[PDB]
């Protein structure tokens, strides 16, 4: 066959560009950074209406000041949010203070090039390389509210704002219009449903989507459904007032 | 030693021994579960290819996972008493050390993590199993009832059901099941699993069985007769009409 | 050394254990259980080492009750007694071995009959119609030896331990804040709470 | 042909080439440029940074090793980062076993050697980056160019990635004039600036798209973005 | 590099099917046809030796049962190679059970070892599997006479009467026609021979080209005994259930 | 050392003192030997410091990633049964601790857990541990009631941990009072012994002994 | 302190006229303190038999261990593990912990069952096997056993005789040691049957 | 560097065959024939020295090999891969059974464990199976005399007479027609060395056949006196002198 860690003529590898093709097939996950906060939002996509949509988890809690959000193949992203959460804690076992936002990203991208069949350089034992993308969002001291593009690659971007999955495209011109460095909390959260919206087979509702912010005040935070409904109320009252 | 990289993403983006593990699921006998008010009913179909069979003996298709856990299964048996065991053994390590039994969603979180290490590891092949575990945590009296697949995700379900025709089973049990209006009562979710299954087992007093959860830890499997009183009034309800 | 004493009747199983946990110059606690049950039909109590003693207990107990699960069934006492000998029986030629001596006190529901085996931590077995760990044989066994009967009712039984008791009370050294007491039998396992006066 | 020879590292072609380490080197290509060059007293180095999206970062071209030492890279971003960080260790090593500031021809050999055991071995793969290697050490100022293949090279100048032959036409016309431009690194660093910009086309160079670093006689290797590249475009 | 070389063991089909273990039931299905049946008195374990000749020591021979405990044997469909190996192990399986609890081992636990066995060389590792598939006859003291059947995916299933090997769906067919639950061990050795008799490839069914097994209560003890037939034993039973 | 926890009708008072020495000299008088694990768990420390401090500090950190991981507050038992197990692991190695694990979970009401270096761990409702646990004891054991107000509760905990500091000359410095209850510990400051002593004789008349 | 002076306890085996007899006490002991009168220190696997001495938990530890061997050989032999052989399976498997050994002194006793020839063996801790022809003995009492045997014996007795003997042997010898005793056990071996006697002995 | 073929070399066809044991048998089918017979108080063991150049020393390379002091092995199929065997064997017959027992393993069990390692050569990671069968002739006291096949598969069978390699179908029918149960071992080499003569294309003499027996013990062959129970080897390879004899009468 060939191995799993060859170069294409292009010079790209192999397995990460396939990689990247099962992502586009995740569920849509944005992330909005303003001065007051991050936002994170996903498409829960139940399979079924059987399916009880709570219990679909794709924006989890790193530490009190960094929350995630995936898209791809999400059970590839569990030992993913281990690792992260274990360096994070381990950072401040070692150093009595909050890891940076950065640190974290470049720790769980470092993960990311450790697959192969025995690659001489150290002890590469993973298949395959991950199937899942991540957006990291959080709160520190140094460089204030940041959001992060975590990809299969090792490589990782800093984003004002950010679209994954399979809308992704299509919400990221959609981005491209409507972030300015002025954007409030409540009017990113408006602008994550209404983009959600968009790009979403069903009617958005509170239940097939999530919300979620970190604030430096209360840490990372998921809105209960309660919370969300009244904001896709409030998204829905604006654009019908023009 | 052996160490070559089995599930592999081909150039579309996907898995395939992970997809092939899936259509190994969709030969497995079927497997249903509904969780009453204050019950969950797992139910599964008895294969017959080949019958003469000693039932005493035969493993049967619900698994205890601990006292108050079942799991059950679709795909290939084998592959299944490998994902039993490590979760029984990880019950008792979960009793000794946290001194407490697991939830229903921890175990089914550590069978999925089990599942996916499977798919990114070096010499081995994914599960050829779909699982339904159903229970209720210590000292809840709210039923859970879970879902696993070979990729590894989980998530939990008011209903839901695996292996062959489970398609036409799903059917059913979406245009059956009111989230509303749970059945209320052990007999009236039974009575609602087995109704599933004759949708497809097609003629199944010996090719149905049941297993019926309650909390703290009362589980019981019917018997052949206690199913056939089920199977015997849901036909009288058709020619009724 | 804490007091582990062990008899078997004609239908029961009977095993009483010292309360008192010391450390050095204090008593920390008086109503401390030494004991684990195995499976519903059989009791382990337990004497040794300060750690080692719970860690041993509640090793062996993870290990029936996994074995129950797997198999849908109890394993007879005569079994579980096998398996505990040979844990300590390994344990004793290993780099730190547990210093726990046990008593395994069964109802084997197929044959009918109590059982009381005695282990100490070299893995030493053997079956008795009663027992003790430590120091507690030496005041006791000749009590046992004059008013022991296989035929002994359960009532007969925790009338011989309260004899015991009382020997053991006014003549060992030690404060061991009284005995908890649990009898083995066809229904299970229970616990005499009024031991303190009866 | 090509097709059969090009599975791994370990297979030659009928010609004696191999495919997968010059298959790394296409990578190179396919980085944004990146420009060293240096005098007697300092050397310099220019990177374009590139962005994903206008709402994107510009991701860092440039990783310090040592107070000494430092490089830019051009490829596969994680590969330059293992790549300098054994380059940190060996630095270290140095300072701590043997007192010792490692000689820039020195980490040149041992990053010569590093990527060499991926070209040579199973189910390894080569190096997808290429690195310019400045540093001051007892012999004075220095550049380096790594290639994947493990091909080291001591320069006065040079540049890597898309465009690059732009800019390394510039450096061998400018020869004479900048490897004398000592106890000046506005000057240095201008020139640079001027050899970057040979290798123009898509857009100009901006104040958070500039990247620039400087090592040198009583220069520690420091890294100057946005703001403080401002009066250099 | 070695990768090349590589048949991929222990990989899914398109269809979800494991090949190795497919073409290892397909080998197996040419082998000598085994059959056990159980009764309430007993369990009998019957097979054809495949391929004979007058020169073939009957008397030291062994290819079909095999003897794994006390209480416990084995009727081999498949490689009688990769058979001894799995055996010596079953037999090593049960001393350590029998050593730890001082119990001999339940039937099933050993036959869900050995079938967990099996399983692995389906999921890792990257060999060839066992072609072998197991009739295993043998009585505890839970559950009594017990019957059960592996083959090389580890799967295990239990059975009142079954056959492996060669022609199993003609004698599946045959053993589901004139069973009966009321039987007892000298009506299943019957049953066994007639089977047997009546889906041979050869011309006629002789002694030399069979081995036969008992697993009774012999009611005189009030414990279980292991009979394996000598040729000359067989050659008389063979006489009175009417075959000659 | 003299450290103590007890539980009563309000909930969990614990209290602890501050000294450290090595042989006769008095290393410190103001260690911290109370452990704020999170908002509603406590732990004591007792024997070695560097022993007590890292573990205990190790303990926070592994019930945090409890918490990330299964939603939830850690139960007291389970946390005390994380140090617990450490600790065995290393038996023999000579790691000299007596610790409490003090805290308020719905599931156990307030609970205290004693753990040592020994492997030893037992739940109960008083503990006193450290060299001057035997004088902590007796005025404890003589004045405790189920019954008692939060108020005569700190002080009786305060009152024991004076008593302690005062004949075992391996304890003293200041008494550090805290209060346990669901919504969580509170601290009640840091008494120093120069002070409290005469403070406490005044008004008490006891201490009649000592001249004053 | 001396692994083979804790649980105390003795075994003696003799030859006679086409018969074997092997004997033991029934004392289990912790020190000072009797503990258990049923301690049977005589094993037997098919028709050889083997009695161990020393370390109670080793003594049954190499039962079970035998047990396990002696099923295997039978397995893959066909056919009973014979004296001459096991004693070479005992030498070889207690060498095989010569630095870590068994507390143990073990004895075997049989009769061959295809040359009727009488057949008794004793091993140290090691494995070191001694083949005496008249008699072996072992245990906190051996000194006193040897005493007993080197007189009270003598060639080619009778079953019933050679009962006698062995059982005065061990008797007197018990008496005079603080660890043995309790009751005792005789085996007369002979190629057809084996009978079992359980003696009366002072009990303290 | 390091064997990275840890996979199997042998697997399963759609039909089921196993086809490096199949291309072993054959191997084996082009090999020069050897036969064994087993007769009353002895067994005899034959086969052709096939020699590859008149310049050899055909005695340096004996096909005919002592395992034990009462079993001898002989084969068809590739030299080098039975002298490997040989060498296995006879380790594995101390190492698995003397040093346990203090005794020679019976002739069953010794072939047990050299088909185990035949097995083993057909599952096991990065190792084509042994192109060979052996022929193994022994006696024991519980078991007496016994003839056993072994082939690639690791299946051994146990044997009145037989023959292996390329004239087997020929030579085994021809013993079919001579074996009787009241062979006395003499007449047994004589039956030997007429079905070996049909197969010998060249000259036929005690030069160019190499034949042995496990027969009697040869106390004149143990090198020592004084134990009674040691009573010499029953294996004994016919010297070339002994051959001719036998067929002069031929
Ligand atoms: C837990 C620590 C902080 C408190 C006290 N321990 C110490 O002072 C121990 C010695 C000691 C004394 C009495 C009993 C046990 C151990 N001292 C130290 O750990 C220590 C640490 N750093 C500097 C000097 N001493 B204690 O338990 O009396």
């Amino acid at each position: 066959d060939r191995g799993v860690s060859t170069f294409s003529p292009e010079g790209r590898l192999f397995q990460v560009e396939y990689s990247l093709e099962a992502i586009k097939l995740g569920s849509t996950a944005i992330g909005i950074a303003t001065k007051e906060g991050v936002v994170l939002g996903v498409e829960k996509r139940a399979t079924s209406p059987l399916l009880e949509s709570d219990s679909i988890e794709k924006i989890v809690e790193i530490d009190r000041h960094i929350g995630c959000a995936m898209s791809g193949l999400t059970a590839d992203a569990r030992s993913m949010i281990e690792h992260a959460r274990t360096a994070a804690v381990t950072h401040n076992l070692y150093y009595d203070e909050d890891i940076n936002v950065e640190s974290l990203t470049q720790s769980v991208c470092d993960l990311a090039l450790r697959f192969g069949e025995g690659a001489s350089g150290e002890e590469r034992l993973m298949s395959r390389p991950f199937g899942v993308a991540l957006l990291i969002a959080g709160h520190d001291a140094d460089d204030g509210y940041q959001l992060f593009h975590a990809e299969p690659s090792g490589t990782f971007y800093r984003y004002n704002a950010k679209a994954i999955g399979s809308g992704s495209e299509g919400a990221q011109a959609e981005l491209l219009n409507e972030w300015h460095s002025s954007l409030t909390l409540k009017e990113a959260e408006l602008l994550v449903l209404k983009i959600l919206k968009q790009v979403m087979e069903e009617k958005l509702d509170e239940n097939n989507a999530q919300l979620s912010c970190i604030t430096k005040q209360d840490g990372f935070k998921i809105y209960d459904n309660e919370k969300t409904a009244e904001l896709i109320k409030e998204l829905k009252e604006k654009e019908a007032a023009e | 030693g052996y160490d070559r990289a089995l599930s592999i993403f081909s150039p579309d983006g996907h898995i395939f021994q992970v997809e092939y593990a899936l259509e190994a699921v969709k030969r497995g006998t079927c497997a249903v579960g509904v969780k009453g008010k204050n019950c969950v009913v797992l139910g599964c179909e008895r294969r017959s290819t080949l019958k003469l069979q000693d039932t005493r003996i035969t493993p049967s298709k619900v698994s205890k996972i601990d006292s108050h856990v079942v799991l059950s299964f679709s795909g290939l048996n084998a592959d299944s008493r490998i994902l039993i065991e490590k979760a029984r053994v990880e019950a008792q390590s979960h009793r000794l050390t946290l001194e407490d039994p697991v939830t229903v969603e921890y175990l089914t979180r550590y069978v999925a993590g089990v599942q996916q290490r499977y798919t990114q590891s070096g010499g081995v092949r994914p599960f050829g199993v779909s699982t339904l575990i159903a229970g209720f945590d210590p000292r809840d009296d709210e039923p859970k009832l879970y879902q696993t697949e070979p990729s590894g995700i989980y998530s939990s379900w008011s209903a839901q059901t695996i292996g062959r025709n489970s398609k036409t089973v799903r059917e059913f049990l979406e245009k059956n099941y009111d989230r509303k209006e749970p059945p209320a009562t052990v007999e009236e979710c039974v009575k609602l699993t087995v109704r599933s299954l004759l949708e497809v087992v097609q003629t199944g007093a010996k090719n149905i069985e049941i297993t019926v959860v309650k909390p703290d830890s009362d589980i019981v499997a019917l018997s052949s007769e206690e199913i056939n009183q089920y199977v015997t009034q849901i036909e009288q309800e058709k020619q009724e009409q | 050394m804490d007091i582990i004493l062990g008899i078997r009747v004609q239908d029961s199983v009977i095993l009483a254990s010292s309360k008192a946990v010391t450390r050095g110059i204090s008593v920390l606690k008086d109503s401390d259980d030494k004991t684990r049950q195995l499976s519903p039909h059989t009791l382990m109590s337990f004497a040794g080492e300060a750690g080692d003693t719970v860690q041993f207990a509640e090793y062996i107990q993870a290990n029936i009750q996994l074995y129950s699960i797997r198999e849908d069934y109890e394993l007879s006492p005569q079994a579980v007694s096998s398996f505990v000998r040979q844990e300590l029986a390994k344990s004793i030629r290993s780099r730190r071995p547990y210093q726990v001596n046990v008593l395994i006190g069964g109802y084997d529901k197929k044959k009918n009959k109590p059982e009381l085996y005695q282990i100490d931590y070299l893995g030493t077995k053997v079956e008795l119609p009663y027992g003790a760990h430590g120091y507690s044989g030496f005041y006791t066994f000749s009590l046992l030896d004059h008013h022991y009967r296989p035929d002994m009712t359960t009532e007969e039984g925790l009338d011989l331990l309260k004899l015991c008791v009382q020997e053991l009370e006014k003549r060992m050294p030690m404060d061991f804040k009284g005995v908890i007491v649990k009898i083995v039998d066809k229904d299970g396992i229970r616990q005499v709470d009024d031991f303190q006066a009866q | 042909f090509r097709n059969n020879y090009d599975g791994d590292t370990v297979t030659f072609s009928p010609t004696g080439r191999l495919f997968q380490v010059e298959y790394a080197l296409e990578a190179i290509k396919q980085g944004s440029v990146t420009v060293g060059l240096r005098s007697n007293t300092h050397a310099v180095l220019v990177a374009l940074k590139r962005n994903a999206d206008e709402l994107s970062s510009y991701q860092k071209k440039i990783i310090k090793c040592d107070e000494h030492m430092g490089l830019s890279l051009a490829g596969l971003a994680p590969d330059a980062r293992v790549l300098s960080n054994y380059l940190r260790q060996q630095c270290n090593y140095s300072s701590l076993v043997f007192n010792r500031k490692l000689a820039v021809e020195r980490a040149g050999h041992l990053l010569c050697d590093k990527a060499q055991k991926n070209t040579q071995s199973y189910g390894g793969r080569p190096y997808g980056v290429g690195l310019l290697i400045i540093g001051y050490d007892k012999s004075g100022a220095h550049l380096l160019e790594f290639q994947p293949s493990g091909n080291v090279t001591e320069l006065y100048g040079t540049a890597i990635g898309a465009r690059s032959q732009g800019a390394k036409t510039y450096l061998e016309r400018t020869l004479d004039t900048f490897i004398k431009i000592d106890g000046n690194p506005d000057e240095l660093i201008k020139a640079g600036v001027e050899a970057i910009s040979q290798s123009l086309r898509d857009e100009s160079l901006t104040v958070d798209n500039l990247s620039i670093a400087i090592v040198g006689k009583d220069t520690p290797f420091t890294i100057y973005d946005g703001e403080a590249v401002a009066k250099y475009i | 590099g070695s990768r090349r070389y590589d048949s991929r063991t222990t990989i899914f089909s398109p269809e979800g099917r494991l090949y190795q273990v497919e073409y290892a039931l397909e080998s197996i299905s040419h082998a000598g046809t085994a059959i056990g049946i159980m009764a309430s008195d007993g369990i009998v374990l019957a097979a054809e030796r495949k391929v004979t000749s007058t020169l073939l020591e009957q008397d030291t021979s062994t290819e079909k049962l095999y003897k794994l405990n006390d209480k416990i044997a084995v009727a081999v469909a498949g490689l009688t190679a990769d058979a001894e190996i799995l055996i010596n192990t079953a037999r090593i399986h049960a001393q350590n059970y029998l050593k730890t609890y001082n119990e001999d081992i339940p039937v099933e636990i050993l036959v869900r070892r050995l079938s967990d066995i099996k399983q692995g060389y389906t999921q890792h590792g990257g060999l060839r599997p066992f072609g072998v598939s197991f009739i295993y006859a043998g009585y505890d003291d839970r559950y009594g006479y017990q019957l059960y059947t592996s083959n090389p995916s580890g799967n295990y299933t239990g059975w009142k009467a079954i056959s492996v090997g060669a022609n199993t769906s003609a004698a599946q067919t045959l053993l589901q026609m004139d069973y009966k639950d009321d039987m007892k061990v000298d009506d299943a050795i019957e049953l066994a021979l007639k089977t047997l008799s009546k889906t041979t490839d050869s011309s006629a069914l002789t002694y030399d080209r069979l081995e036969f097994a008992t697993i009774r209560k012999g009611a005189n003890d009030g414990e279980v005994y292991q009979k394996i037939f000598k040729p000359q034993e067989i050659k008389d039973i063979l006489v009175k259930t009417g075959i000659t | 050392t003299t450290t103590l926890a007890f539980r009563f009708q309000g909930g969990i008072i614990v209290a602890v003192d501050s000294r450290a020495t090595a042989g006769n000299w008095v290393a410190s008088q103001t260690v911290k030997k109370v452990i704020e694990i999170n908002p509603f768990l406590l732990g004591t420390m007792a024997g070695g410091a560097a022993d007590c401090q890292f573990w205990e500090t190790w303990l926070g950190s592994q019930c945090r990633l409890h918490e990330l991981r299964e939603k939830e507050r850690i139960s007291v038992a389970a946390a005390s049964k994380i140090l617990s197990n450490l600790v065995y692991q290393y038996k023999g190695a000579g790691l000299s601790m007596g610790t409490m694990i003090c805290g308020y979970t719905r599931k156990e009401g307030p609970t205290i857990y004693y753990v040592d270096s020994d492997g030893t761990r037992l739940k109960g409702d008083i503990f006193c541990v450290g060299s001057g646990q035997t004088f902590a004891y007796g005025v404890l054991d003589s004045n405790y009631k189920w019954d008692l107000s939060v108020e005569d509760a700190l002080y009786l905990g305060k009152r024991s941990i004076l008593a302690a500091a005062h004949r075992d000359a391996y304890s003293g410095g200041s008494v550090n009072l805290y209060h346990v209850t669901e919504d969580g510990w509170i601290y009640h400051g840091n008494h120093d012994v120069g002070e409290l002593f005469w403070k406490v004789k005044e008004e008490e008349g006891s201490f009649n002994n000592v001249i004053g | 302190s001396d692994p083979s002076s804790i649980n105390g306890g003795i075994v003696v085996a003799m030859t006679g006229k086409d018969c074997v007899a092997i004997a033991c006490d029934l004392r289990l002991g912790s020190q000072s303190l009797g503990v258990s009168n049923k301690f049977e220190k005589i094993f037997h696997y098919g028709h050889v038999f083997l009695g161990i001495t020393g370390l109670a938990t080793d003594v049954t530890t190499l039962n079970e261990m035998f047990r396990y061997k002696t099923n295997l050989y039978k397995l893959k032999e066909e056919r009973a593990i014979e004296p001459e052989t096991f004693t070479q399976l005992v030498s070889s498997s207690l060498y095989e912990r010569r630095f870590g050994p068994y507390f143990v002194g073990p004895v075997v006793a049989g009769i061959n069952s295809k040359s009727g020839k009488p057949f008794i063996a004793g091993f140290d801790l090691i494995g070191c096997i001694d083949e005496a022809k008249d008699f072996i003995v072992s245990g906190t009492a051996s000194d006193q056993l040897f005493g007993m045997c080197e007189s009270l014996y003598e060639p080619n007795l009778e079953p019933e005789d050679l009962f006698e003997t062995i059982s005065q042997a061990l008797l007197n010898a018990a008496d005079r040691d603080a660890l043995s005793g309790w009751g005792a056990v005789v085996y007369i071996i002979k190629k057809d049957e084996v009978v079992k006697r359980y003696l009366k002995m002072r009990q303290d | 560097m390091t064997d990275r073929y840890s996979f199997s070399l042998t697997t399963f066809s759609p039909s089921g065959k196993l086809g490096q044991i199949d291309y072993a048998l054959t191997a084996v089918k082009q090999g020069v024939t050897s036969l064994g017979i087993k007769a009353t108080n002895g067994v005899v063991i034959a086969t052709e020295k096939k020699s590859s150049s008149p310049l050899a020393m055909s005695e340096t390379l004996s096909k005919v090999s002592l395992l034990t002091p009462d079993i001898g092995a002989v084969y068809s199929g590739m030299g080098p891969d039975y002298r490997v065997l040989v060498d296995k064997s006879r380790k594995v017959a101390h190492t698995s059974y003397k040093r346990i027992y203090g005794e020679y393993p019976p002739t069953k069990l010794l072939v047990s464990e050299v088909a185990k390692i035949m097995q083993e050569a057909t599952q096991s990671g990065g190792v084509r199976p042994f192109g060979v069968s052996l022929l193994i002739a022994g006696h024991d006291e519980f078991n007496g005399f016994s003839l056993y096949q072994v082939d690639p598969s690791g299946s051994y069978f146990p044997w009145k007479a037989t023959a292996i390699g390329k004239g087997s179908v020929a030579a085994k029918t021809f013993l079919e027609k001579r074996w009787n149960d009241e062979l006395e071992l003499e007449d047994a080499i004589h039956i030997a060395l007429l079905t070996l003569k049909e197969s010998v294309e060249g000259e036929f003499n005690g030069d160019t056949i190499e034949l042995a027996i496990i027969g009697d013990e040869n106390p004149d062959l143990l090198g020592y006196t004084g134990i009674p129970t040691d009573k010499g080897p029953r294996f004994r390879k016919l010297t070339s002198q002994e051959i001719n004899d036998r067929l002069e009468a031929l």
